[PDB]
C-alpha cells in the first residue's frame, strides 16, 4: 500500500507516461473519468500507492512529469488515457536542447526547476507511505535530461532515502537515434553513477531486438515497444500493491540490491515474451517461463551472457504458485553451469511473491538479471565522447549558457570512476 | 490447563500459524465468534481470545488473515503492525525497529501474560531466511530474557537446506541469528525443507507438492511438542521437562525429529503400525527432519514425547532396544538421560492435511552430533564470502560493523570447539 | 436533602454544561420537556415539572442561544441563562476589569435565588477554561466573590488546560498565569484535564478519527457523573464532595489533581475484553491512558483517590491495590504509607444515544496528585518568559487598568511556587 | 446586536460595496427588491448586524457611500442590486478631485465631509452597541485616499473605543495606473498608521496573478475580479454573524495580531479558489495544499514569506469541520517549514471555526497573515517618492492648495519609521 510517484522526463518521459500508466490503470481498474470499475475489493484498499481521493470518490495520480516542448505532451493527452491526469503537473519548455544536454540545465530550466519544487513539495508532501519515486528520464533530451538531472540534484542531495529505478533511455551506439547523442550520454552514464539504486540499462536496440526475434511482429511501434520499455518492467513494483507469500516493497527491496553503493546494472526479461503463434505451444507456469529467460534472446538491457560475472541476482514472482520448483530449478541451473557463475556468491536473490497476476496472464514468472558485468557495452560509449572532446564539436554552443570548461572535464575524470570500480573484479 | 503464548513471524511463521492456530482451533471447539482450555482467558461475554505476542513489519502481512476465515477469532489490538517498514536484513531489521515496534509492545505484553494460570513458556517459530523470520527474533528474545526470568522459549526453525537457500541474503543474517540464540537458549529445532519435499515425494505419494503441505506438518510438530500441557495427564510433562532435559549446555541445542505423522492417508494408512515399527522408522536415516545422516555423529540424549495409543510397556521396550542399538552411535558419558511424556489422542486429521486415520502416533525427538557437517558447510560459505568485502554497505549502514562479523566468526569457531569437545572422548 | 449547584462560564462551560446536563436527564427518567412520567440536583414545582440548578453565564450571546432554541428550551428556567453584549476578546484584563463588573451583581443576585431554595448546600461546581477571557477573567472575579459571600463551602472547579504543543491562541500564556495566581487563594480543588491528551485517547483507545467538538465533551461529561454519582444514588462507600476534598490536597498551595476514566473502549473492542476490577486499575496509572500530557514516571504520587462504579465487589478491590503497590514497573511514593482512597457505587454508567463509549458494567474514575505537574509549569514558566522578555502584547492589557507590575507580581508568585513543588518532593531526614 | 456600519470611498470604493452588498445579501437571503426569501430561520436571527428593518418587513443596509463625481454614484443605482439602498444615504460632490490627494483632503472635498459625517451619526444612534465602522477605499486617487484619511481621522476622535477596519488598495510598480501614485500613497500612510485599528493590503498586481494562474480565466474584468476575490474575504466575519463551535469575531481577532500598536498591516487570502476545471479533480478535505501557502502562488498581496518572518497568523474556517484536523494541520505547517516564524512566539496561529459555508461549497477557509516581509512594499513605494520629490516633479498642485513643503518631509521619515520598526524584528 506504499506510495510511488512515477517520475519521468522527456519526449520519452511523457510517452513512457502512457504505457506504464496503461498497465497500472488496468491493474486497479481506472475508468477514463476516474470513478471505480474493478470488481474485487483488494484492488481498492492498496490503490493509494499512486492515486488520491477527491469528491465523489475520484482517483487521480500524483506523478511529476517533465517535457521538452509543448508539442509532445499533447499527443499522449489525446489518447485513451490522457483524460485521467490532472494537467497541472505537465511542465513545459519554450526551448529544448535538440539532442544536447544543458540548455534547460543552468539558465533556461532555472525557472522550471524552481516550479517543480513548488510541485514535488505540492504532491510529495504526504509521503507517509512513500518508499520511493520511480524516476526515469530520457538523456538525449534537454528538458528531460537537464531538469530530470535537476530533479536528481535538488532532491537526492537533500533526502537520500529513495529508490531510483531508471527506465532512462540510454541510446545504444550501433545505430544511434542521433549522431550527437554521445555527448549528453557521457554526462548521463556519469549521472547514473552517483545516485542510482536499482537500475537497468535500456538500450533501445535491446527493446528493438524483442519484437522480431522473440514476439514475431513485422511492424513494431514505440507505443508497441513501450509495453516492454516500462509496462512489463514495472512488475518489479508489485508486492507493495499486491500481497504474497514472501511480501516485498521497494525500500525493503533497496537494501538487498546495493553491495557497493555505485554499481547499478542489469539484464532482465519479463519472461512472458512469446508470440500469438507461439501462445498455442507454451504452458504458463512458474517453472517454464524463467527457464526461458536464461537464453541469449530475452534481454531488456545489455550483455550476451557468458560475458562476465554475476555479482548479484534478483527476482520477483507472481501468483499463488509452487514454492518448491522455484527453488528446485533455480539451483538446477545455478550449479550446473558452473563455468559462467562466479565463485564468491551464494544467496544473492530476493524471491518476492506477488498474489495478483498481471491481467490476462495465467501464470507469469518474472525475473530480473542483476549483474555488474555490463562493461562489454559500456567501454564503447566512453571511448566515443573523447572524439568530440578534443576537436570541440559544439563547445562554442556549450560555454555560452553559464558554462565553463571545468564542468565537462570533471565528467572525464569522474565518469571513469565507474570504469575504475570494475577495476577490482576484472 | 497449563498456559503459553505463541509467536508466528515471517512467511514461514505465519503459514505455520495458519496451520498451528487452525489445529488449536479444531482440537478445541473454537468457532469464529468466540463461543463453541490452555491458552486464553474469557470475558464478561465469555469467549476465546488467544493471548498473543506477534511481531510483523510489512504492509500486507496478516491483512490476509484479517480478511480470512478466522477474522473475529483474533482480537486485533494484540496483533502488531506499524506505519513504517523495516527493510529486510539482519542490520536494518535490528536497528530501525528498536524505537518503533518492540518498545511500545513492551507495554502491550501486560495483558497477554498475567491472567494465564501456569505461566509456562512461549513457543517461537522462526526461519533462517531473512530479516523478519530470523532478524526480528533477536530484539524479541532480549526483551524476553531481560524481563521474564526462567521461562522456556522454544525455537522451531527452518534450516537453510544444504544446497538451496532463498530469501534476503542468508549467511550474514544467519551468523548473528545463532549469535542471537547464544543469548537465550532453551531448545531449538530446525527443519531442512528439502527432506520434507522428498518425503513428500516418496512416503506421501505427492507428485508436484506445493507451499501448503510443509506448514501443517510443522503444526503437528508443535502439537505433539507442547500439547502435553493441553491434554490429559498420565505421565504429564511440560516444556520445563523438555528444555532442561534435552541439552545440557547453552552451546549445542539443535535436535531433529521425524514423527509417525510424516506418512500420508493414501499410502501409509495401508501399513500396520506398532510402537517398535514406528520407532524403527524414527531412527532410520532417510526420513530425518534436517538432511544430516544420523550415523555420522554421536546420539547425545533422545528426549521423547508421546501421542497415539502408546503403552508404558512397549515404549520402554523400544527405548531399551534403541539404547542397545550400536549402529546408532551413542555418546560416551551415558547411554541414559531420556524423558517421556504421555497423551492419548489418535491421528484424525485437520482439513488440508494429507495424513491418515491410524490409531497411533509417536514423536521422535533426538539430539545428535551428526549435523556439524552442515554447520561447517555454512561456516565455510561465510568465510568463503566475507574476505572480499561483498555486501558490505547495507549491513554496515545501520549497525553491523566489519569487526562485528569477524567477532561473530570467532565466536562460532569456539562453538565448533564446543561441538568437538562434546562429541569426543575424555579421560 | 444535601444538594449542590452547577455553574458554567464561557464557551467552554456552556458547551460542556449542555453535554453534562444531557447525561443527567438520561440517567433519570426526565424527558427533555421536563415532566417526568435525584432531588439533590433538580427541583420540584407544584405541577411535576423539574428545573435544574444551573447558571450558564457568558458574555458573547451566540453560544448561550442554542440553549434557548434547541431541544432543551423549556427545561432550564430562562432567568438562569445570563448573557452579555460583547465578548471579552481573549483578554484577562477585559474580563476582569472593564467588561466583567457589569455582570458581577446580576449573577451574584441569581445565585442567591438557587441557594435560598437549598436546604443544606455542599458545593458550587465551576467549569472554566484557562484560555479565553470570560473563562479566566470573570471566573477569577467570581471565585473571590463566592468565598466572601458564601463563607466556607466546598468549591470544585475544572479546566481545559493550555496544552504544551498545540494551542488555539497566541495570548494563552498571559491569561493562564494571570488566572492561577488570583485563584490560588480561593479555590479548593481544581481538576487539570488537558485538551490535547483527550485527542490522543481518541486515536489509540477509542478509535474515532476526526473527533469533533461534541466527542470531547461526552468524555469529560462522563467524569462529572462519576464524581457525583454518590450524591444521587446509594452505595457501599458513598463519597460526598467534602469527603474526598480533604483526602487529596496536602498543602493549600497544592490543589491540582488529575483525572482518568478507566474503561474507554470501542464497541468492537468490547467483544474481546474482560472488564475486571483489577484490570481497570492497571489502566489508570499507565502513562499513555492519562488525560494530561505529563507522565508520572518522573513524579512521586502525593496521593490517589479512586472512585468505582457498577458491579464491583469490595474483596477484589483490595486484592488489586495490593498488587498495584508491590511492582516497580509502575512507580509510587517514598513517604506516604497509606496513599489511597476508595469509593464504591452501584448504578453503572448509562450510555447516551449517539455516543461511542460502549456500555460497560464496571467503570472507574481516578484522581491523583503528582509531583510531575511541575514539568507542565517549568514549561509554562519559560513560555511566558519568551513573551514578556520584549514586552509583547502588553499594550492591549495595560489600557484597561493593570499596571505592568501585576505581570511581575503574578510572575514572582508563580516563580516561587516551583520550589513549593521541590521542597516537598525532596526526601526527609 | 453587534452592529457594523459600512463606509465606502471612491470609484474603487463603490465597486467594492456594490459587490460586497451582493455576497452578504445572498447569505441572508434577500431579494433585490428587499424582502425576505430564504429557508432557514438561522439566517434572519442575526440580520440586525449589517442591515436595518424598514416598514413592511423590508431590509435595507447601513452604508454611507461617497465620491466627488456623480458619474460613479448613478451606476450603483442601476446595477444587479442597489435598489435596496436608501436614497438618503448617497452623498457625492459636484466637481471631481482631479486625481489629486491635496485637492481631496483640504480644498475640494472638505465641503462634503460635514454631510458625510452627518449621515454616520444617524446610522449610529439606532444601534445597540457597535463593534465599529468599516471603510473600503483605494490609495490611488483623491476621492478614496484623501477623503479616506479625512473620514477616518474625523471618526476616530468622536467614537474612539469602537474599532476601525480598512481595506486599502496599495499601488504596484509593474501594474501602475497614475503618475501621482507614489506621491499619494506615501503621503496617506502617515495619516493611516495613526487612526486605524486593523488595515489590509490588497493590491491589484497580486489579484491579476491569481486570476491568470489559479482560476485560469481569460478576460478578468473588474467585476469578475473584485467579486470572486476581494468581496468575499470581507465575509470573514461569519463568526460575528453565525454560531460556531469555536468562534472569534472581529474584535477578538485583533488582539492576537498586533504585538506593538503601529504594526497593523495584513495580507489576506481565500483557500478554495481552484478553477472551473480543477474543481472537478481536487479533494475537499482539510489538506495542506493551499493550506501550506508558503509557495505563495495563492496569496492576495505582493510580497511573501520567503524573504522575512511571520509575526502572527490567522485562519478563520467555515464548515462542518472536525477540530482535531484543524490542529494537527497546524503541526505539519510549523515544523516541516521552520525558520519563517518569529523565534520568541511558539504558537503563532489563532484559529476559529463556524458552521455555514458559502453557497455551493462544502468547505471554505480564510487566511489572514502578518509578516515582516511587508516592509519591502513600504521601502519600494518610498523609493519612487524620494526620486520624484528630489527634482520637485509634480509639486505645484500641492503647494498652492494649503499644504506646504514641510508636510512631505514628515511623511518621508515617518514612512521610513515603519521600515525601521519592521526591520528590528527581521531576525533579531
Ligand atoms: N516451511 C515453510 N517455509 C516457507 C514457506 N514459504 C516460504 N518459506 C521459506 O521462508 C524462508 C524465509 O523466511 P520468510 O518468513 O519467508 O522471510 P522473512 O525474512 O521472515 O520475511 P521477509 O523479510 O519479507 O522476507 C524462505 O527460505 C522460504 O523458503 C512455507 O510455506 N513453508
Ligand atoms: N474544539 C473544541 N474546543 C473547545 C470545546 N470546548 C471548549 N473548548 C476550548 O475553549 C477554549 C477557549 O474558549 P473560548 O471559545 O475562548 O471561550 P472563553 O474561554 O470563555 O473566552 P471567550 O471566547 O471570550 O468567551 C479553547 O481552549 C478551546 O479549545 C469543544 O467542545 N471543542
Ligand atoms: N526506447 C524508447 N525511446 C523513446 C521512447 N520515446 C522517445 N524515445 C527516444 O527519445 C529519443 C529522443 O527523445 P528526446 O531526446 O526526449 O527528444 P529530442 O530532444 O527531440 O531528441 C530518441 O532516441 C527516441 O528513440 C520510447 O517509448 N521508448
Ligand atoms: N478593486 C478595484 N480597483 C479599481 C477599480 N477601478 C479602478 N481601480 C484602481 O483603484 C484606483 C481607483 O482610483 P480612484 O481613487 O477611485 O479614482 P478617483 O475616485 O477619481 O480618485 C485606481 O488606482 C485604479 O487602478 C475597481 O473597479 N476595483
Ligand atoms: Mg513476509
Ligand atoms: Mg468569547
Amino acid at each position: 500500500m506504499r506510495e510511488i510517484v512515477h517520475l519521468q522526463a522527456g519526449q520519452c518521459g511523457n510517452q513512457i507516461g502512457a504505457k506504464f500508466w496503461e498497465v497500472i490503470s488496468d491493474e486497479h481498474g481506472i475508468d477514463p473519468t476516474g470513478t471505480y470499475h474493478g470488481d474485487s475489493d483488494l484492488q481498492l484498499e492498496r490503490i493509494n500507492v499512486y492515486y488520491n481521493e477527491a469528491t465523489g470518490g475520484k482517483y487521480v495520480p500524483r506523478a511529476v512529469l517533465v517535457d521538452l516542448e509543448p508539442g509532445t505532451m499533447d499527443s499522449v493527452r489525446s489518447g485513451p488515457f490522457g483524460q485521467i491526469f490532472r494537467p497541472d503537473n505537465f511542465v513545459f519548455g519554450q526551448s529544448g536542447a535538440g539532442n544536447n544536454w544543458a540548455k534547460g540545465h543552468y539558465t533556461e530550466g532555472a525557472e522550471l526547476v524552481d516550479s517543480v519544487l513548488d510541485v514535488v513539495r505540492k504532491e510529495a508532501e504526504s509521503c507517509d507511505c512513500l518508499q520511493g519515486f520511480q524516476l526515469t528520464h530520457s538523456l538525449g533530451g534537454g528538458t528531460g535530461s537537464g531538469m530530470g538531472t535537476l530533479l536528481i540534484s535538488k532532491i537526492r542531495e537533500e533526502y537520500p532515502d529513495r529508490i531510483m529505478n531508471t527506465f532512462s533511455v540510454v541510446p545504444s551506439p550501433k545505430v544511434s537515434d542521433t549522431v550527437v547523442e554521445p555527448y549528453n550520454a557521457t554526462l548521463s552514464v556519469h549521472q547514473l553513477v552517483e545516485n542510482t539504486d536499482e537500475t537497468y540499462c535500456i538500450d533501445n536496440e535491446a527493446l528493438y531486438d524483442i519484437c522480431f526475434r522473440t514476439l514475431k511482429l513485422t511492424t513494431p511501434t514505440y507505443g508497441d515497444l513501450n509495453h516492454l520499455v516500462s509496462a512489463t518492467m514495472s512488475g518489479v513494483t508489485t508486492c507493495l500493491r499486491f500481497p504474497g507469500q514472501l511480501n516485498a516493497d521497494l525500500r525493503k527491496l533497496a537494501v538487498n540490491m546495493v553491495p557497493f553503493p555505485r554499481l547499478h546494472f542489469f539484464m532482465p526479461g519479463f519472461a512472458p515474451l512469446t508470440s500469438r503463434g507461439s501462445q498455442q505451444y507454451r504452458a504458463l507456469t512458474v517453472p517454464e517461463l524463467t527457464q526461458q529467460m536464461f537464453d541469449a534472446k530475452n534481454m531488456m538491457a545489455a550483455c550476451d551472457p557468458r560475458h562476465g560475472r554475476y555479482l548479484t541476482v534478483a527476482a520477483v514472482f507472481r501468483g499463488r504458485m509452487s514454492m518448491k520448483e522455484v527453488d528446485e530449478q533455480m539451483l538446477n541451473v545455478q550449479n550446473k553451469n558452473s563455468s559462467y557463475f562466479v565463485e564468491w556468491i551464494p544467496n544473492n536473490v530476493k524471491t518476492a511473491v506477488c498474489d495478483i497476476p498481471p491481467r490476462g496472464l495465467k501464470m507469469s514468472a518474472t525475473f530480473i538479471g542483476n549483474s555488474t558485468a555490463i562493461q562489454e557495452l559500456f567501454k564503447r560509449i566512453s571511448e566515443q565522447f573523447t572524439a568530440m572532446f578534443r576537436r570541440k564539436a559544439f563547445l562554442h554552443w556549450y560555454t555560452g549558457e553559464g558554462m565553463d570548461e571545468m564542468e565537462f572535464t570533471e565528467a572525464e575524470s569522474n565518469m571513469n570512476d565507474l570504469v575504475s570500480e570494475y577495476q577490482q573484479y576484472q | 490447563m497449563r498456559e503459553c503464548i505463541s509467536v508466528h513471524v515471517g512467511q514461514a511463521g505465519v503459514q505455520i500459524g495458519n496451520a498451528c492456530w487452525e489445529l488449536y482451533c479444531l482440537e478445541h471447539g473454537i468457532q469464529p465468534d468466540g463461543q463453541m482450555n490452555t491458552f486464553f482467558s474469557e470475558t464478561g461475554a465469555g469467549k476465546h481470545v488467544p493471548r498473543a505476542v506477534f511481531v510483523d513489519l510489512e504492509p500486507t502481512v496478516i491483512d490476509e488473515v484479517r480478511t480470512g476465515t478466522y477474522r473475529q477469532l483474533f482480537h486485533p489490538e494484540q496483533l502488531i503492525t506499524g506505519k513504517e517498514d523495516a527493510a529486510n536484513n539482519y542490520a536494518r531489521g535490528h536497528y530501525t525497529i528498536g524505537k518503533e515496534l518492540i518498545d511500545l509492545v513492551l507495554d502491550r505484553i501486560r495483558k497477554l501474560a498475567d491472567q494465564c494460570t501456569g505461566l509456562q513458556g512461549f513457543l517461537i517459530f522462526h526461519s533462517f531466511g531473512g530479516g523478519t523470520g530470523s532478524g526480528f527474533t533477536s530484539l524479541l528474545m532480549e526483551r524476553l530474557s531481560v524481563d521474564y526470568g526462567k521461562k522456556s522459549k522454544l525455537e522451531f526453525s527452518i534450516y537453510p537446506a544444504p544446497q538451496v537457500s532463498t530469501a534476503v541474503v542468508e549467511p550474514y543474517n544467519s551468523i548473528l541469528t545463532t549469535h542471537t540464540t547464544l543469548e537465550h537458549s532453551d531448545c531449538a529445532f530446525m527443519v531442512d525443507n528439502e527432506a520434507i519435499y522428498d518425503i513428500c515425494r516418496r512416503n506421501l505419494d505427492i507428485e508436484r507438492p506445493t507451499y501448503t503441505n510443509l506448514n501443517r506438518l510443522i503444526g503437528q510438530i508443535v502439537s505433539s511438542i507442547t500439547a502435553s500441557l493441553r491434554f490429559d495427564g498420565a505421565l504429564n510433562v511440560d516444556l520445563t521437562e523438555f528444555q532442561t532435559n534435552l541439552v545440557p549446555y547453552p552451546r549445542i541445542h539443535f535436535p531433529l525429529a521425524t514423527y509417525a505423522p510424516v506418512i500420508s492417508a493414501e499410502k501409509a494408512y495401508h501399513e500396520q503400525l506398532s510402537v517398535a515399527e514406528i520407532t524403527n522408522a524414527c531412527f532410520e536415516p532417510a526420513n530425518q527432519m534436517v538432511k544430516c545422516d544420523p550415523r555420522h555423529g554421536k546420539y547425545m540424549a533422545c528426549c521423547l514425547l508421546y501421542r497415539g495409543d502408546v503403552v508404558p510397556k512397549d515404549v520402554n521396550a523400544a527405548i531399551a532396544t534403541i539404547k542397545t542399538k550400536r549402529t546408532i552411535q551413542f555418546v560416551d558419558w551415558c547411554p541414559t538421560g531420556f524423558k517421556v511424556g504421555i497423551n492419548y489422542q489418535p491421528p484424525t486429521v485437520v482439513p488440508g492435511g494429507d495424513l491418515a486415520k491410524v490409531q497411533r502416533a509417536v514423536c521422535m525427538l533426538s539430539n545428535t552430533t551428526a549435523i556439524a557437517e552442515a554447520w561447517a558447510r555454512l561456516d565455510h560459505k561465510f568465510d568463503l564470502m566475507y574476505a572480499k568485502r561483498a555486501f558490505v554497505h547495507w549491513y554496515v549502514g545501520e549497525g553491523m560493523e566489519e569487526g562485528e562479523f569477524s567477532e561473530a566468526r570467532e565466536d562460532m569457531a569456539a562453538l565448533e570447539k564446543d561441538y568437538e569437545e562434546v562429541g569426543m572422548d575424555s579421560v
